[PDB]
């Protein structure tokens, strides 16, 4: 019935798809205020009521759909700049177990605004992809010090991203179930 | 990145052991038998009796532990994790404080013969079991800088010692290990038998005193603590004499040093 | 002295760059190399020039120089994508510059990066190179460590810690070593000046390079070309090398189990052997079970029973090649050999030695010959052995060697000799004048069923799935029929020897269905086909 | 022994999976092997055959308690490992028949009772598709909506042809600007591509 | 460990070394004679569907499993010096399912933590080579020519969850 | 320096701790010393690599990645526990100062490190590996000095000193110029004490990869190995071996200036530690095989028996079956006191129609006697079968070789007059002799013939005599024990059981 | 496991969906913009609902005779009409009829008395997953 593929995780097109259901913030160039939106599954009232060069807020697959045209100019988020990455990055490199606290979606708000969005950035676009890069390497290096304590109880983790951790999950799960399997069958 | 998370008197010796010598420093506990008591008093006897023996014949340190070693795994264990070997060991000792503690002749015999035995475990271990046998028994190196301003004075005191005792012929080596080499600053009367020998450097009082030597004074706080506990067991000898089936074995135990 | 770090710092910076379109493709590929424990890096100069141009420009100028810093700029960038030890990394090059003729290089190519191509002849064993490297000083007894790399040294004679006039030697027992190979590449066939021999260069490689190449290939090669010691003020010429260019699916065993099942497959492979050559039928059918084969079997007290087809054949000459196509393993003969040899194996004078001939060099396939009839004198003793026991064995002039001839013969020619052949038949021709017309006409158009290659494939994998045993059933019907000819001859020779040929025939027909069991089916078309006479 | 075409013919079981994983576009699940699973049942009626020849024996007292219990019990194990063998073959071409229907919703290969089947899984899919819950094509996309309006190019000349939306006229290797929520269904049937 | 699994079906059928405890009438087919009885003290290899059974049933069962060979002392010494250059799939093709199912049978202590470490110390070079892909053949096909049919599905699952990632972002 | 001393404590406590070592030093120095009270054992233990993993894991590592900084002091530790155990009183002059301690060698679990000549690289230098393949070459055996000793004659005391080479000690040191000291520090004249010095013994051989995994038709590849003491001459060409040790680098590589540019690479070898063979023959008896052996001696009829499971899957034949198993035990060899030989060995000749399984049955010897060569008649010539002459050296030919074994010789009625002559000695002297030009000179060859003809007519002939059927003189028929006639002979219920049987097999 | 049906929330939002198709279709027969926003999140919730009951169809396929059982058995703590939907009802009563009516005629027919029980937890091998 579902696909063999979809039978115990989401494709990153459905990570995508759950990422696009948050707010943003929008500068619109035009005037709604005094037909109407009429959505279901958001807020109506600020799209109705908006007013140009008005900052206001609005989730991101109408953001997007509204910044393929004129009529829409896209607020970078605040982290997204490069004074934060390389504090971040500095972070990173203190302290040598944990992981900095990045939102759990930068990886994907990153590579969907460098592609929709090339223009609305204050910093050079080609010094973000460069920190972007330096971050994405850091923490690959401490997810590859992680693996040798896959055990038959339990783990922790802290600030892995959505998209980092569903890259890893067919295979922590999959060695964690059988080393549960070999110990409890000596036990029974 | 990832992250998880009597039985006593058996523990106790476990702790004991694990240093693997002991200053015999606690009450046991529990109970043995009396063939034992007799048995494992009259092992750690015969080992005494043979260092006296080689001590009264003037030989040195390598020859007793040419001939007392091979006795260990045949009378009294040693490097060894048996509870057995263990509870053997202590309890020998201990019993051998009340046959020795009932004479000044007889304290001085028993704390020189278990001292050299002593002496000769500690010899047995390795430099990290030392440590950490040191350093369990909560036994002032000096600062940098006054090792720098004395380093004429402590290598001129050292360099043969160094040659002789280390094997560093090589002056060039014997630079580098004094490099490396800590030294521990005491009053000197502490060390009075390597004063007498010209084998530290005295200032203001003080002996100076290198790290790769000072086990006499690991030793002699041994014999000193064992002398003072032998006089403690001496007067409490009286409550000892409330069960007589003990009496004739430290008897029989006494009268072969007497 | 600060030219040596602005360089390594431009390379350095280029790899941390480099982007085509968002995706820094020398950074993922030396991370990707770094999980396989592969150190290296496959530079590409058409990306190098596109950077920067001046960074392509020093690096054209004095590539011997540069070379090692770029390596080294490369460990530098490892440590950082991977470490919160490593060796040095080695440099590969990429380039479409113009190939020059290994006939042109001369006194003006003298280290410069050359481009080239050519066929490889010759190549050299392993050999171990230096890299790291610790030294002892014999009078004071210091000691001190050497970096070598590999561009065109000696050992210093500068004393330290007087120290004498040359007072080092080799601590081997710490001290890092590299893998380096010699190769020799000759000039394309289609270039030579006519009535000349082709010419040839030496080069060397080495780590990730070596044991990337074997005698026989074309290839091509980017390397600095350069000179050694080895007339006046004259030296010998060689390359250094930068970079070298030279089972079934089960959408295949699909088709195969399909033909498998087919009610007249039999046919169709017999349809599909030599089709311009009319009727011969059971030569056909013959040739069939002589490519499938018996099966192998091995006893508990070791006696051996084998597993191959011989046929002899009395127009002839177009079937053995076509069985020489079609098979998966052949080899071609005339009766004479290819050498002294003969068929089988001979010795030959100074030492003696022993060479073997097209029986001995045929072991595991098909072999093949064009006039049995030509054999030599010691072959028509020799491939008694041969043939019986698949060996041939030798005891002369103190050799003392046996050699395996596991094999299935074809042969043809125009006697006793004809007992060691399983089946015999004898050749047979029809007239018709279209079917020479129609030759012609082909023969004219080049001057002016199942293909071969499926078929072969085939027929491979029908030997590595199945090797299949008589029925119960066959056991009787077989022995019947052998003791009834026998009792048919003694009223009026077949012998066992025989029978076990027969046996062979029969589990070939019924390797073709795929059946694990052979029947009572394949039994009848067996002795069917046994008519040679 | 009794379990040794069993084990054969479950072999050919995970070769049709792994054919059938490597190219999901390329579904053909091969000839249902009627003779082995035919000797298989031949081979538990021999079985039943000899258990009931011992119940006769048992009755006339042939060493009933021990022999007839043993024998009658390993005889019982032989039948069931070929049962298991027999349901997870057919459980595994039945899945892969599941998987087609919700697509779908040519025949020689499929033995007739999986004919009949497939038909019945058929009705089964469309009445659950029909009634309530109707508004949800549950036999359409399962991947997340990306853009309303694409740009589509004519794959095949299947001439003039009608959909809910409205009328196309596929003129082979024009192009088209328009929704993909109308064009889903042709690109699926094949004929159309996204450039 | 499901029913209608295909790679369980097929494991069960793996033969064991087996030695009988009475003799039986009869039943001389496993021993490949329907006409004779089994005798006491004889020696069969049986299927393991078969020999699980046989084993526990009444007292004294009629069957009892010698140790087999690829449990056997060299196996181990193998596994503890070097687990990652280990050929286990010429040892046998499902290890790790017949490790397991012995391990329930008898509730082995020390072999269980033998197998722990192995499938722990494989897994690492397993996700090495799962991470690295290309922008090698040979360099990654010597390994996964040592891989149980167990561990090829884990290799299979991680590759294209982080190809199917990489094809995503750079797009 | 001082991390020698705990490595040597740490091995000390492996020798303890393991005591199945202790028996072996112990049972060594006993057998060695009663019997020099009248062959001795040499002063060396295998230990298994396993119990070192399991004892300690930074001691076996480094055993096997380190082996220059670790294989010595363990060594050492050996000899001191052999040297404490008690020993025989008063050693002679050359006992007392022998430089001889004990040796080490190892067995099990290599893992990564059990190699073959193709793949050894330079990556495996200084490591502890095992090779596999076939010895090509071996060296002459040579004497090597290591110590001398040396009387004063004025002042009475004995000096000495020591040498070394680059080959002789797995670490590395200044080498020693060979030369002996004339004159002592203080200008007494010095002698030299032959018989108190200590001299060793080495060869070096060679050892390549086996045909069988050669690729392509490719050249072969091979390594060099140095062996001394007690392992020289273990083997010979030919041989399948298996090699343990250190593989190591030597020389100055060009580097000391040279003219090559430094191309040329450093020089490599393996210093052999232990050698193991391979059985590509032999076997040893436990104790329930003698029990066995003793027990089936006693049946009624063991002869019937033995004979019988003799080639099985032929049908028939039952006395040549019988007669085969008599020659696979043989009689008994004689040498009285005056020098003279009596013959002991069964020589055997069938010959009969074709078809008859003479080769089948003549091929199952060659597959259960412990040595046995097979050779056709027309492949091999009187002076290949016997021996011949080479450069003088003189060369062996098959009879020489298979001494105490088994001859099978296959289409004998092909082999020439000229050839046949040349075995007339064998057969009965038991030896081979020559006198070619530069040579004299006899061999031993001590072996039983067995072989396989075809009758003159092609089928024999009842209505001719055996001398026409069998054109062989009668002083070679003579030498043969027995001759056995045998023929396909028509009959139905023959042919039927024979078929039957085939058809079964 | 198969996590209890939403009895509540699936009414309320099918309902919902209802009424909106019929507002676009209004406002369509009656600014571009507002219409394509409205399409296009009709879209993206109808896509939600289509994937998780796929998902919740697929659960009752492989737990089928699991679940009959949990009905069959009177003690238990919680009905199989709590679980699941009436659509989902009628899918796993009708399909176990046909997969039983497949393998009982091919296979159980031919079998002993004792083995044509499809559901047997007294085998050598339990015949039920959970
Ligand atoms: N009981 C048997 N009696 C005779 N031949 C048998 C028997 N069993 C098998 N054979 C077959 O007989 C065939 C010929 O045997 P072989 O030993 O080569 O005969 P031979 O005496 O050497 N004949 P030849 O080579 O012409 O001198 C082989 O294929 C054997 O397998
Ligand atoms: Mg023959
Ligand atoms: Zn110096």
């Amino acid at each position: 019935s579902l696909p063999a593929h979809l039978q115990q995780t989401f494709s990153p097109e459905e990570i995508q798809f759950i990422v696009e259901n948050e707010p943003i913030k929008i500068f619109p160039r035009i005037t709604t205020r005094q037909t109407r939106w009429q959505l279901i599954t958001t807020d109506d009232k600020a799209l109705n009521n908006m007013v140009a060069m008005r900052s206001t807020e609005v989730v991101l697959w109408i953001a997007l759909l509204l910044k393929q045209q004129s009529k829409c100019s896209i607020v970078a988020p605040q982290w997204l700049t490069t004074k934060e990455l390389d504090r971040k990055i500095q972070y990173e490199k203190t302290h040598p177990d944990r992981f900095s606290e990045l939102p759990w979606n930068w990886l994907v708000l990153a590579r969907i605004l460098f592609n929709k969005a090339k223009d609305d950035f204050h910093d050079p676009i080609h010094e973000l992809r460069g920190k972007i890069q330096d971050l994405r390497e850091i923490r690959q290096i401490k997810v590859l010090k992680g693996l040798k304590y896959l055990n038959e109880s339990h783990l922790q983790l802290d600030n892995l991203s959505l998209l980092e951790i569903n890259e890893l999950r067919p295979f922590i799960t999959e060695i964690m179930d059988k080393l549960r399997e070999i110990h409890t069958a000596s036990l029974t | 990145m990832f992250r998880q998370s009597s039985e006593e008197e058996k523990k106790l010796y476990a702790r004991l052991y694990e240093s693997k010598l002991s200053f015999y420093d606690l009450p046991p506990q529990g109970e043995i038998t009396l063939e034992q008591f007799e048995i494992w008093a009259i092992d750690r006897l015969k080992i005494l009796l043979e260092i006296e023996s080689c001590l009264s014949r003037n030989k040195s340190i390598k020859e007793i532990e040419t001939i007392i070693k091979p006795q260990f795994q045949k009378l009294l264990p040693f490097n060894t994790e048996s509870l057995e070997d263990r509870k053997k060991d202590y309890y020998s000792h201990f019993i051998l404080r009340l046959c020795f503690c009932r004479s000044k002749e007889l304290r001085e015999k028993f704390v020189r013969a278990e001292t050299f035995l002593f002496k000769i475990r500690f010899n047995m271990l390795t430099s990290t079991d030392q440590t950490k046998f040191v350093q369990s028994l909560d036994l002032q190196f000096i600062s940098n800088e006054e090792k720098a301003e004395l380093s004429h004075q402590l290598y001129q005191t050292v360099s043969a010692s160094l040659q002789f005792q280390l094997n560093l012929n090589e002056e060039h080596q014997r630079k580098q290990y004094f490099q490396q080499e800590k030294f521990i600053k005491l009053p000197f009367e502490n060390v009075i038998e390597l004063v007498g020998n010209r084998l530290v450097f005295l200032k203001d009082g003080y002996a100076y005193l290198p790290q790769f030597q000072q086990l006499n004074l690991l030793s002699n706080e041994f014999a000193s603590k064992l002398n003072q506990e032998l006089i403690k067991t001496y007067q409490y000898l009286p409550r000892l004499n409330e069960d007589d089936r003990l009496l004739p074995i430290l008897n029989h135990l006494s009268s072969g040093y007497t | 002295d600060d030219d040596n770090t602005e360089i390594i710092k431009s390379f350095k910076n280029f790899i941390l760059e480099f982007r085509l379109d968002s995706q820094f493709i020398y950074r993922d590929q030396l991370r990707n190399n770094i999980l396989v424990k592969n150190y290296s890096l496959t530079v590409n100069m058409e990306h190098l020039i596109g950077y920067n141009e001046d960074i392509y420009k020093k690096l054209s100028d004095e590539p011997s120089d540069i070379i090692p810093l770029f390596e080294t700029a490369i460990t530098q960038v490892a440590k950082r994508i991977s470490i919160l030890s490593l060796p040095t990394f080695q440099l590969i090059l990429n380039s479409n510059a113009n190939q020059i003729p290994l006939r042109d290089l001369d006194s003006e190519h003298v280290s410069k990066i050359v481009r080239l191509s050519g066929i490889i002849i010759s190549t050299s064993v392993l050999s171990s190179r230096a890299t790291y490297l610790s030294i002892m000083c014999r009078n004071c007894r210091h000691t001190t460590s050497i970096t070598i790399n590999n561009f065109n040294v000696s050992l210093p004679r500068s004393c330290l810690s007087n120290c004498g006039p040359d007072p080092y030697i080799i601590i081997h027992e710490s001290s890092k070593f590299i893998d380096q190979q010699f190769l020799k590449l000759q000039e394309i066939p289609e270039l030579v000046p006519v009535g000349e021999m082709p010419r040839n260069l030496t080069m060397t490689c080495d780590r990730y390079l070596t044991n990337k190449v074997i005698p026989g290939t074309r290839v091509t090669i980017v390397g600095i070309y350069s000179i050694y010691n080895s007339g006046v003020a004259i030296r010998t010429p060689y390359i250094k090398i930068l970079g070298i260019q030279s089972m079934f699916t089960e959408e295949e065993e699909e088709e195969f189990l399909q033909l498998s099942r087919n009610p007249k497959l039999y046919e169709i492979l017999t349809n599909s052997i030599a089709p311009s050559i009319f009727g011969n039928e059971d030569i056909k059918k013959a040739i069939v079970c002589l490519l499938m084969g018996g099966s192998k079997k091995i006893l508990p007290d070791g006696m051996r029973l084998r597993g191959d087809i011989n046929v002899l054949l009395l127009a002839k000459s177009q079937l053995l090649k076509f069985v020489e196509k079609v098979s998966p393993i052949a080899v071609y003969t005339s009766g004479k050999g290819s050498s002294a040899a003969g068929l089988t194996a001979s010795v030959q004078r100074r030492e003696f030695y022993l060479e073997g001939g097209a029986m001995v060099l045929a072991d595991g396939g098909v072999v093949c010959i064009d006039e049995f009839d030509k054999m030599r004198d010691e072959d028509r003793v020799a491939i008694h052995e041969a043939m019986e026991q698949q060996t041939i064995s030798i005891a002369k002039a103190g050799i003392t060697t046996v050699l395996n001839s596991r094999t299935s013969v074809l042969a043809a020619a125009n006697t006793t000799i004809l007992s060691r052949f399983d089946m015999i038949f004898i050749v047979k021709d029809d007239h018709n004048e279209e079917r020479d017309i129609s030759i012609a006409n082909h023969v004219i158009n080049i001057h002016t069923e199942i293909s071969i290659e499926k078929m072969k494939r085939y027929i491979t994998y029908c030997r590595l799935k199945c090797a299949p045993r008589l029925s119960p059933q066959a056991a009787e019907k077989l022995s019947s029929n052998f003791v009834t000819i026998r009792k048919q001859l003694l009223i009026n020779p077949i012998t066992i020897r025989q029978l076990e040929a027969i046996i062979r025939i029969t589990e070939s027909l019924a390797k073709l269905e795929l059946s694990p069991i052979a029947q009572e089916r394949h039994v009848d078309e067996a002795i069917r086909l046994f008519q040679a006479s | 022994m009794y379990g040794d075409l069993g084990n054969k013919l479950v072999l050919e079981a995970k070769r049709t999976k792994q054919l059938y994983a490597r190219s999901n576009q390329d579904v053909n699940l091969p000839m249902y092997h009627e003779d082995i699973i035919r000797n298989i049942l031949k081979e538990v009626s021999n079985l039943r055959k000899n258990t009931e020849y011992l119940k006769e024996q048992q009755q006339l007292g042939m060493l009933d308690d021990k022999v007839a219990k043993c024998q009658y019990f390993v005889t019982l194990l032989c039948m069931e490992r070929n049962k298991r063998c027999l349901l997870a073959y057919q459980r595994l071409r039945t899945d892969i028949l599941d998987s087609m229907a919700w697509n779908n919703n040519d025949t020689n290969n499929l033995s007739h009772q999986e004919q009949e089947y497939l038909k019945e899984y058929c009705d089964l899919i469309t009445d659950l598709k029909s009634g309530d819950l109707v508004d949800i094509d549950l036999s359409g996309s399962l991947v997340p909506p990306s853009d309303v309006f694409i740009d589509v190019r004519v794959l095949k000349d299947a001439g003039e042809i009608q959909t809910e939306y409205g009328v196309f006229n596929l003129i082979k290797d024009s192009q088209f600007f328009v929704r993909q929520s109308d064009v889903e269904r042709l690109i699926q049937q094949g004929y159309l591509q996204k450039i | 460990m499901g029913y209608y699994d295909i790679d369980d079906v097929l494991a069960d059928g793996t033969e064991f070394p087996c030695k009988f405890q009475y003799d039986i009438p009869g039943l001389g087919y496993l021993e490949n004679n329907p006409g004779r009885p089994i005798t006491k003290n004889t020696k069969l290899s049986l299927p393991l569907w078969l020999a699980r059974i046989l084993a526990i049933v009444g007292p004294v069962p009629f069957v009892e499993l010698l140790p087999p060979d690829m449990f056997s002392t060299k196996v181990m010494n193998a596994i503890k010096t070097d687990p990652v250059a280990l050929d286990l799939h010429s040892i046998n093709s499902h290890f790790f399912s017949l490790a397991i199912k012995w391990i329930m049978l008898f509730s082995e202590k020390e072999l269980a933590n033998v197998v722990s470490e192995l499938l722990l110390q494989r897994a690492q070079e397993l996700n090495h080579h799962a991470s690295s892909l290309s922008i090698t053949n040979i360099a990654t096909s010597t390994f996964l020519l040592k891989l149980e049919e167990m561990e090829k599905e884990i290799y299979k699952k991680s590759h294209e969850s982080y190809k199917d990632t990489k094809r995503w972002m750079f797009k | 320096d001082a991390v020698f001393g705990d490595r040597v404590r740490r091995f000390q406590e492996f020798l303890d701790t393991f005591t199945s070592y202790r028996d072996s030093v112990r049972s060594i120095q006993v057998y060695n010393s009663n019997n020099a009270a009248n062959n001795i054992l040499p002063h060396r233990i295998i230990i298994s690599l396993d119990d070192l993993r399991e004892f300690d894991r930074s001691f076996w590592s480094g055993i096997l990645v380190e082996p220059a900084y670790f294989i010595p002091p363990a060594e050492k530790a050996l000899t001191d526990l052999a040297d404490s155990m008690d020993d025989v009183p008063h050693p002679n002059a050359s006992a007392v100062s022998s430089r001889h301690p004990w040796k080490l060698s190892f067995k099990g679990s290599f893992g990564a490190h059990a190699l073959s000549p193709r793949t050894l690289t330079a990556q495996h230098l200084n490591k502890l590996v095992s090779v596999e393949g076939i010895v090509t070459k071996t060296s002459l055996v040579r004497p090597k000095l290591i110590r001398s000793v040396h009387y004063a004659a004025k002042t009475g005391r004995f000096h000495y000193r020591d040498y070394t080479d680059a080959t002789t000690t797995l670490t590395t040191r200044i080498p020693t110029p060979a030369i002996y000291p004339t004159e002592d520090t203080e200008g007494n004249k010095l002698t030299t004490e032959y018989g108190y010095s200590t001299f060793i013994d080495h060869q070096r051989i060679t050892v390549q990869e086996m045909p069988e995994m050669a690729p392509a038709g490719q050249l072969p590849r091979s390594i060099d190995v140095i062996l001394d003491d007690d392992l020289v001459d273990k083997t010979k060409p030919g041989d399948r071996v298996n090699v343990v040790g250190v593989f190591k680098s030597l020389g100055a590589g060009g580097m000391n200036q040279s003219n090559s540019n430094t191309l040329i690479g450093f020089k490599t070898l393996i210093l052999g530690n232990t050698v193991y063979p391979l059985h590509a023959a032999r076997q040893m008896l436990t104790d329930f095989d003698i029990r066995n052996i003793n027990k089936l001696s006693k049946k009624k009829d063991i002869f019937d028996i033995l004979s019988q499971s003799l080639a099985p899957s032929i049908y028939g034949h039952d006395h040549i079956k019988k007669a085969i198993l008599l020659m696979l035990m043989g009689g008994v060899e004689k040498n009285l006191e005056n020098g003279s030989h009596l013959r002991g060995d069964i020589n055997i000749l069938m010959v009969g129609d074709p078809s008859t399984a003479k080769s089948q049955l003549l091929r199952f010897v060659l597959n259960t006697a412990s040595l046995a060569i097979a050779t056709t008649g027309r492949g091999s010539s009187g002076v290949g079968l016997t021996a011949a002459v080479t450069t003088r050296r003189l060369e062996a030919g098959a009879m020489v070789l298979a001494d105490r074994g088994v001859v099978c010789i296959d289409e004998f009625d092909k082999m020439t007059d000229v050839d046949r002559v040349a075995i007339h000695e064998v057969m009965e002297q038991q030896t081979v002799t020559i006198a070619k030009a530069g040579i004299h000179t006899t061999l031993n060859a001590r072996c039983s013939v067995i072989a396989a003809a075809n009758p003159v007519f092609g089928q024999y002939d009842v209505n001719r005599d055996p001398h026409q059927n069998i054109a062989l003189p009668d002083s070679l028929l003579s030498r043969f024990d027995l001759l056995f006639v045998v023929t396909d002979d028509i009959n139905e219920i023959r042919d039927r059981s024979i078929s039957e049987h085939v058809l079964r097999t | 496991e198969l996590l209890p049906y939403p009895h509540q929330l699936m009414k309320r939002l099918l309902n919902r969906i209802s009424m909106q198709s019929q507002l676009i279709e209004n406002i369509s027969m009656g600014s571009k913009l507002p219409l394509l926003c409205m399409e296009t999140e009709l879209e993206r919730l109808k896509f939600v609902i289509r994937s998780y009951i796929r998902c919740r169809l697929s659960k009752i396929d492989k737990f089928s005779l699991y679940l009959r059982q949990l009905n069959e058995d009177e003690n238990s703590l919680i009905s199989l009409t709590d679980l699941l939907s009436k659509d989902e009802i009628k899918y796993h009563d009708t399909h176990s009829l046909i997969w039983l009516k497949l393998v009982n005629d091919s296979i159980l027919k031919y079998m002993p008395e004792e083995l044509q029980a499809i559901n047997d937890t007294e085998g050598s091998v339990n015949m039920i997953d959970e």
